[PDB]
């Protein structure tokens, strides 16, 4: 119980913003966040102007 | 015609039976064993009513009855794909199931859950056989988990052992990886094609399948050892031997070959995914083979062998070939089936020891697993007139004759030379004529029932290898003159 | 029968009338009539039984028969009545529409294996009324969200119909 | 390291949480911790008069 | 709906004036047949929805909702009988009325006609949730677990209050039917996106969602055994209810909004599951692992899709059954272990045969392994947001990929291997458990047979 | 001492005193009891007879009944060649086209 | 048994001021 | 046998399912509230028979 | 929406001209509900003065119950009194003001312009 | 049942500190050491060099013969990592 | 464990076999429905639309 006490709550408390956690810890909070958003978006804005004339095909797509 | 359609079905029923005859609690665990192996043996015997039926009238089905959805456009039915693929590869399966569950009787003799491993195979092979035919995706994933799920509990029958359930654990992470790439391929279908029905997609003749191949490829790999996705069969047969030389052999690491082949229609229109194939079921055939040419356990070699031979299968849906794969999955089941056979009999006779080293000169002790053994080894080294003749020896002359990658063609050839290595590796190994084991000689075949399912493989291993090559209707490129060399 | 070829269709049957060229019995036509001996004929008594007990007492049943209700395009704008009627109308429509899709699924997927290593070739009349029925239903029935309207569907249709006139204007000029 | 103790036990509490219930913590105190002289309390009363009344001229 | 109402609320006085053991048996019997006359309520009568008073409808979104939580009621109920036979008779009567006034509140959430009777109930749940938690909590940290869970709701909850009013005095009606049959195309105006933010943010508080998801795991923990199910079950699934109906007047601005916490959710149920493979306590690994599950079913929900749609109706119903499912396991090893370490005894098959059976369909059903009703839930999902964008599948992928991994794992570290050699008290499993797990599984199957019933409102 | 408190009891389980017991209450009458309101409709007709019930229910969203009422339509429209479907569902000539 | 609190729980309230 | 005694000790059981039926008497009065449209429905004006009166009640 | 209103008496709790609005019933929802409101005061009462809460002293019952229903009833009176009288005069300014409230045209479905958004 | 020394608390400083830390680990002084300051709340948690349990004797009498632990002894904060199933730090041939 | 599965089972066949005899008799006493035409007359009750004989019972009773 030492070892889940300073697994789950032993933390915070002796936890302290390093500039090295600040820097990581924001680093993977918006990397990764922001990087599947512009991907994401990417995408789809090419099938929103892939479709809005008529490139993209849904000739059998119809149960979208 | 009408017993076509019934008696497909009821082979399905009759082992649906002992299944909950087991829920009942009211059998007799002891008899359960006699049960569930009888009920496999007279399921097979069931099985081959629709395949003369079939060679009779080469004609092919599919059952669906009362639907589960009706979402939009989506009816969900209960659609059975039993064609010719689907009823010419199940007498084979089940025949090779019974073989091996009269072995775990004689090999599982000693263990409390003795009925619980049999009724655990026989699940296996329900899902397994329900994946061959089904005709609907949502079928098709369902007997791909379930193949799945119930091998990693196969393998986790150990559950004592730490190596076991770890080894567990891998083959369910490389199996659920390639269930990615079956989740990727059915999400295109529900998209594009917005059905299951594998004759629907076909029917529609999407002659650009770039996501839903690529998925099944992924798939395949997962569920049929290729690189990368290999090693969860080296995991595999961790578990006992039956399920080892079961499953883990000839009947759900050939799963996504299999898979490839009912799904061939979309593969032939694209030619790159078939160029890729030949290069995984290369490479596998090269991993494999290689690690097999030194490997000091039994299980491990024919396990390798068994990867090597599927990607073979992987090959020859790369070189359009379908069918071919579908002749090599068929005795597959036979043959490869028959060396792991050989393998468990020595295992149970030298002790429960499967190492090459510290073997008791076997052939003087072992006759009858010595014979099985040389003439399985030439068998999966293409022995003319045998299994081989009408197996990688087939393949072999279509790849040197179809236009394939080069690198996989010299592989293949190495691939070939190692399979002849390793096969004799264990010959001259176990029955090499050098007593090396506990003093007390246990090294015995003298079950009959062993001695039974023994032969019952190997006449399939001698004979229907060709009991089934002319008779089938002609189905493949048949290339006759060519160059001699 | 129940159903009919109109809806249901189903090509006509033929079969080779074997004539063996060996003089040796033919195994499958045997045990199909040993299968009929002792399996089909009592079920088919089983069944006789069933159905003089079913005419014994015979009850009916009526296809629940509706009528047509104003719609959006003649419904008035915040007029809670027929906006509701409408939007059943619209409903049942819609299911209509996906039921008779449901038909042609049926139909182009039982055609595919009716007509063989030909069904690229008899089924493609079958395939051309599936690749008009759901580029119409996209027109009718497409991208509605997930709260799909009798309304947002007469917005879709306000879509399709600008659409159409901007073309045939541009062609005009 | 990345997804527990350093996101959850230390990143996520720490923002929501911690900081509101901290910024409570410090608000807390210097708003309920006069020492009870009627002074005090009455220039508050003073330049809250004028505040009102020229200052921001509610009357205006 | 005064049908299964008025049952609930007038069986309140049965509990506490009957015999101090009598309680329990009774509670228990009229539970199972106020769930009886719940079922009921499955017919839904082609696209209408099933009205019954000008404050009271249901409809096939509602239904599975209503009949799970009837259903449950039994569940936790009988759950506690191990955990509050020692304690006072007054005590234990007033458990039983924490419990019926929860149910009550939930089952008048669901039939809600109009929008602030839904937001009144919606918010009444909390005070029998917290009362449960607080009092009949174990631990030290269940009071900061109160807490959490109370102070995050409410901050949730009250920018819905005012959005609610101010929809009240714009539109005309809170109703749901008029308001989706009079629904407007809400613009991209400035004060429009902070409308929907207010409609939405009070769900997605009780929907945890990455970042903001600390109170269900610290209270989840150390909640009461019946009342920890319960959260786990339901009150993640009203909010559900709240997006499904909220959404048909925050289109179209919902296509480009929803973006932010959309990604939020996927991306967040990787690392959800990818905290989920390292776990020091068996009940935060079933919350995490429930934490993924509603973020699947919350990018279910805003893509927008009837296939989307149907995926979370299935993902809610599922989801509930085997988190409360495995809760249940969690809840009997603790009991008998007096702890709640992970690893603390691991090959428990060797001692309780059927016990781990049933955490093999446990973790099985968590896999969502098809034919059950949460393969096709997760189905209809993969399918909905392929048909969103393309390459969806692969962080749904990555977490189709760790759900077992963390599942499976769970079935090695503590019902594979060995038993640990310094427990000795672990007796033999008895009927109350194995019956309460028999009672969630079974129908789990037995509703995935007819999977219409559950499927969703745009059948 | 630092207070003064009742240790923390042993937690006895049902079986040690009592055998054939069922972890449901101390008193073994009650025991049977709750077995048997639990093993009923919990397990019996709600788990049951609920199952026939929603199996059971009458037709659901009028699918049965809009499967036979959509060949006929099939039919009356193939009689003419108009097709199974429409481009558009809402008719245009009542609609008017807006300038 | 549950946890209840410790002479130390109340404890940290007392103090007239708590925070 | 002690009846007495056992509606002392055993009535409870009893009180749920007047409730239940209650409350359909409860929505059976709510149906008589909300007859505003009686037989003014635009997909079901089936004429009133000469033997009934009401549609539904 | 009051206290403006011409001809208003003061400290009146029912004007006379209120009679003319429908009674409630006596088996009103909001008052039986009042009425078990009365129960919930007289059970609280047992129970501070740690009394048989289920039992005790059922004359306090009584006119716990029936003075809370009766105030109910008069309250409901009233209640209705004043959501009448708001909107009573509701109309008369409506009628009185036509200018202030145009006779807005109603156009129906096919007639607007709304446009649909495709939501994928 | 319980006191604090015992209960992981704050990061040691001073040799007393680190003495009490070893104390609370049940572990020495001189072979004591934490993971470094920069604030993952490592705490007194001693930086327990990262091998596996495939890696000891599976011979010796293990308290916890399943993992190759013995009973009451420092466990390193990613034992759950480093257990026979999972990944091992048992030595490759080269 | 054993007694469990037992009762489980006991109590599951218990009314089990009463429902399913139940459905099998009244599927071989009256079994389904025919279409028929237009009611001259005579207005179909709620319950008339159905086809299976429960069906039309459960519409019959609470519905
Ligand atoms: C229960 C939930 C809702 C609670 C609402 C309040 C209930 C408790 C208070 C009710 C009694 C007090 C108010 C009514 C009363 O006794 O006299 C009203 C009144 C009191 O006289 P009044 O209304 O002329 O004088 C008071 C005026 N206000 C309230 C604005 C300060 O009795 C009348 O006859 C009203 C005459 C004027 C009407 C305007």
């Amino acid at each position: 119980i030492r070892w889940t006490y300073a697994r789950s709550a032993n933390i915070y408390p002796n936890f302290r913003p390093t500039p090295k956690t600040s820097l990581l810890g924001a680093l993977f909070g918006i990397g990764p966040l922001f990087f599947w958003y512009y991907v994401f978006k990417t995408d789809r804005d090419k099938k929103e102007k892939l479709i809005q004339e008529g490139k993209l095909d849904q000739t059998f797509n119809i149960s979208y | 015609m009408n017993p076509f359609a019934s008696l497909t079905l009821t082979t399905l029923i009759i082992l649906t039976i002992p299944i909950m005859m087991s829920n009942s609690n009211i059998y007799k665990t002891n008899l359960y064993p006699n049960y569930v192996k009888t009920t496999v043996s007279y399921a097979f015997t069931l099985s081959l009513v629709p395949l003369l039926m079939f060679m009779h009238t080469g004609q092919e089905m599919i059952i669906s009855n009362w639907h589960w959805m009706t979402l939009q456009t989506v009816e969900l039915s209960l659609s059975f794909k039993m064609d010719y693929f689907s009823v010419m590869f199940i007498p084979v399966a089940l025949f090779v199931t019974w073989s091996i569950m009269e072995f775990s009787m004689w090999y599982m003799h000693s263990d409390p859950f003795i009925n619980r491993f049999f009724k655990y195979l026989v699940l296996f092979l329900i899902t397994m056989m329900i994946l061959v035919t089904a005709n609907n995706l949502f079928q098709l994933f369902i007997g791909w988990e379930g193949v799945g799920i119930m091998s990693f509990l196969l393998i986790g029958w150990w559950h004592g052992r730490t190596d076991a359930n770890t080894a567990a654990l891998q083959a369910i992470l490389y199996n659920r990886i390639g269930d990615i790439g079956f989740v990727l391929s059915m999400a295109w279908f529900l998209t594009h094609s917005n059905a299951w029905d594998l004759q629907q997609i076909f029917m529609l003749n999407n002659e650009c399948p770039n996501m839903p191949l690529i998925g099944l490829l992924l798939a395949a790999a997962g569920k049929s050892a290729q690189f990368g996705l290999h090693p969860w069969l080296p995991s595999a047969m961790e578990g006992p031997t039956p399920v080892s030389a079961l499953l883990h052999s000839s009947t759900m690491v050939v799963a996504g070959v299999f898979l490839l082949i009912r799904f061939y229609p979309l593969m032939e229109t694209n030619k790159l995914v078939q160029t890729m194939t030949l290069c995984l079921g290369a490479i596998t055939t090269l991993f494999t083979a290689l690690c097999a040419i030194t490997q000091n356990d039994i299980k491990k070699i024919v396990a390798f062998s068994t990867s090597s031979q599927l990607g073979l299968m992987m090959v020859t849906i790369g070189i359009n070939q379908p069918h071919l794969a579908f002749l090599h999955i068929c005795m597959h089941a036979f043959f490869k089936a028959m060396l792991f056979m050989c393998s468990g009999s020595i295992i149970h006779s030298l002790n429960d020891e499967q190492d090459i080293r510290k073997m008791g000169g076997l052939y003087k002790a072992m006759p009858f697993t010595t014979t099985a053994l040389i003439i399985g080894s030439l068998a999966l080294t293409g022995m003319p007139y045998l299994t081989g003749f009408y197996s990688k020896d087939l393949i072999i002359e279509a790849v040197n004759m179809s236009y394939t990658n080069a690198w996989a063609l010299l592989m293949t050839l190495i691939a070939t030379s190692l399979t002849a290595a390793y096969s004799t590796r264990i010959i001259f190994f176990a029955f090499l004529g050098k007593p090396r084991f506990p003093p007390l000689v246990l090294i015995n075949e003298n079950n009959p029932l062993l001695i039974n399912s023994i032969k019952r493989l190997l006449i399939g291993s001698i004979f229907a290898g060709f009991i089934i090559s002319n008779n089938i209707p002609p189905m493949t490129v048949p290339n006759t003159t060519m160059p001699l060399y | 029968d129940s159903w009919d070829k109109d809806v249901y269709p189903e090509p006509p049957r033929r079969t080779p009338a074997p004539a063996p060229q060996t003089s040796l019995p033919n195994p499958v036509t045997y045990l199909t009539k040993i299968f009929d001996l002792l399996v089909d004929r009592p079920v088919t008594l089983a069944r006789e039984f069933i159905e003089q007990q079913h005419a014994k007492n015979r009850y009916y049943y009526y296809h629940r028969e509706f009528r047509r209700v104003p719609d959006i395009t003649e419904c008035e704008e915040k007029d809670i009545l027929c906006m509701f009627e409408a939007e059943m109308q619209w409903r049942r429509d819609y299911k209509v529409d996906q039921e008779i899709v449901n038909i042609i699924q049926e139909r182009l997927k039982a055609c595919q294996q009716r007509e063989g290593e030909s069904y690229r070739q008899n089924c493609a009349k079958e395939l051309e009324q599936f690749t008009q029925v759901s580029k119409a239903f996209q027109d009718r029935y497409s991208d509605l969200g997930a709260h799909y309207s009798a309304r947002k569907c007469l917005a879709k249709q306000k879509q399709r119909m600008l659409a159409e006139r901007k073309a045939a204007k541009e062609a005009a000029a | 390291k990345s997804a527990s103790s350093l996101l959850d036990l230390i990143w996520l509490e720490t923002i929501l949480p911690k900081t509101t219930s901290f910024i409570q913590m410090k608000m807390s105190i210097m708003v309920s911790n006069q020492k009870g002289l009627i002074k005090l309390y009455f220039l508050s009363f003073l330049i809250t008069i004028m505040i009102s009344m020229t200052l921001f001229n509610y009357h205006e | 709906m005064l049908k299964i109402i008025i049952p609930t609320t007038m069986l309140l006085p049965m509990t506490w004036m009957s015999k101090h053991n009598m309680i329990w048996i009774n509670a228990t019997v009229h539970s199972l047949l106020i769930s009886l006359i719940s079922l009921s309520l499955l017919n839904q009568l082609g696209e209408n929805s099933l009205n019954f008073s000008l404050t009271f409808f249901s409809d096939s979104l509602s239904a599975p909702l209503l009949v799970l939580t009837t259903w449950l009621l039994p569940l936790m109920l009988m759950a506690s009988q191990s955990h509050l036979s020692k304690e006072t008779t007054t005590r234990k009567k007033l458990y039983i009325t924490m419990l019926i006034l929860l149910q009550l509140f939930l089952i008048m959430t669901f039939t809600a006609t109009e929008l602030i009777l839904f937001y009144i109930l919606f918010e009444a749940t909390l005070v029998p949730t917290l009362i449960i938690i607080t009092r009949w909590g174990n631990q030290t940290e269940r009071l900061n677990a109160g807490l959490y869970f109370l102070f995050y709701t409410l901050a949730g909850s009250l920018p819905l209050l005012v959005a609610l009013v101010y929809i009240q005095n714009t539109t005309g009606s809170l109703n749901f039917l008029i308001i989706h049959y009079w629904s407007h195309p809400l613009s991209n105006s400035w004060s429009n996106i902070f409308m929907w933010l207010a409609c939405i943010m009070a769900f997605m508080v009780k929907m945890p969602l990455y970042g903001l998801h600390l109170w269900l795991p610290k209270a989840h923990v150390e909640a009461p055994i019946a009342g920890s199910m319960v959260l786990a079950a339901v009150l993640l699934k009203l909010g559900g209810y709240g997006m499904m109906r909220i959404t048909t007047i925050l289109n179209p601005l919902t296509n480009y909004m929803a973006y932010p916490f959309l990604m939020l959710s996927m991306w967040g149920m990787i690392m959800t599951s990818s905290i989920c493979l390292r776990q020091t306590d068996l009940k935060s690994l079933i919350a995490y692992s429930s934490v993924s599950h509603m973020a699947l079913v919350i990018v279910a929900i805003m893509i927008q899709t009837p296939w989307s749609f149907m995926g979370a109706t299935a993902l809610m119903i599922a989801h509930g059954l085997t988190s409360s499912m495995l809760f249940c396991l969690a809840n009997t090893n603790y009991e008998r272990v007096h702890s709640r370490t992970m690893i603390l005894a691991r090959g428990l098959q060797t001692l309780l045969p059927l016990m781990a059976t049933w955490w093999l369909m446990a973790s099985l059903t968590n896999l969502a392994l098809p034919p059950s009703i949460n393969l096709i839930g997760e189905l209809f999902i993969i399918t909905a947001s392929f048909s969103w964008s393309n390459i969806t599948i692969i962080l749904m992928g990555m977490n189709m990929m760790i759900t077992a991994l963390y599942s499976l794992y769970m079935l090695i570290t503590t019902q594979r291997g060995k038993y640990t050699h310094h427990i000795n008290n672990i007796k033999a499993s008895f009927t109350r458990e194995n019956a309460l797990m028999a009672l969630h599984i079974l129908p789990l199957l037995l509703l995935t047979l007819n999977p219409k019933m559950i499927l969703g409102p745009l059948y | 001492i630092r207070l003064q408190e009742d240790p923390d009891p042993e937690d006895e389980n049902l079986y040690e005193k009592n055998p054939d017991s069922h972890g449901y209450d101390k008193d073994p009458i009650v025991d049977l009891w709750n077995m048997r309101v639990v093993f009923f409709f919990g397990f019996s007709i709600v788990l049951v007879l609920g199952s026939t019930f929603v199996a059971y229910l009458p037709d659901y969203r009028m699918q049965e009944w809009a499967r036979r009422e959509a060949e006929r339509l099939v039919k009356y429209r193939e009689a003419n060649g108009l097709p199974l479907m429409e481009s558009n569902c809402f008719d245009p000539n009542k609609i008017q086209l807006p300038e | 048994r549950q946890w209840q609190p410790d002479v130390e729980w109340a404890e940290q309230f007392g103090g007239a001021v708590m925070y | 046998m002690n009846v007495l005694q056992i509606v002392r000790d055993h009535w409870v059981h009893i009180l749920v399912p007047v409730g239940f039926v209650f409350g359909c008497y409860l929505d059976r009065r709510s149906d008589e509230k909300l007859t505003a449209f009686r037989n003014k429905s635009l997909l079901f004006k089936r004429e009133l028979r000469p033997n009934e009166e009401v549609t539904w009640k | 929406m009051m206290s403006g209103r011409p001809g208003r008496v003061p400290l009146q709790f029912l004007p006379n001209e209120a009679r003319s609005l429908p009674p409630p019933k006596l088996t009103d929802p909001r008052l039986v509900y009042m009425g078990f409101l009365g129960y919930c005061s007289g059970l609280i009462d047992n129970a501070i003065r740690r009394r048989p809460v289920v039992s005790a002293g059922l004359h306090r019952q009584l006119l716990y119950v029936t003075s809370f229903v009766f105030f109910g009833y008069y309250l409901l009176k009233r209640q209705d009194y004043m959501y009448a009288l708001r909107d009573h005069d509701m109309f008369a300014y409506v009628k009185s003001h036509p200018e202030d409230f145009p006779e807005k045209d109603k156009k129906t479905y096919g007639e607007i312009l709304e446009e649909f958004h495709p939501v994928r | 049942h319980v006191t604090k020394d015992m209960f992981p608390g704050p990061y040691p400083k001073t040799p007393e500190e680190r003495a009490a830390a070893a104390k609370k680990y049940n572990m020495r002084v001189e072979d004591y050491e934490p993971y470094p300051d920069d604030g993952m709340g490592y705490g007194d948690y001693p930086k327990l060099p990262d091998r596996s349990q495939q890696e000891r004797d599976p011979w010796y009498d293990w308290d916890h013969p399943d993992l190759r632990l013995n009973w009451g002894e420092p466990i390193h904060w990613d034992l759950d990592m480093y257990i026979r199933n999972r990944v091992d730090t048992s030595p490759t041939p080269v | 464990d054993r007694r469990f599965l037992k009762l489980m089972r006991f109590y599951i066949l218990l009314t089990g076999i009463p429902v399913a005899i139940g459905i099998t008799l009244v599927n071989v006493f009256i079994g389904e429905a025919e279409l028929a035409d237009i009611p001259e007359g005579y207005v179909p009750e709620h319950w008339e639309y159905f086809k299976h004989p429960i069906s039309r019972w459960i519409a019959r009773t609470f519905y």
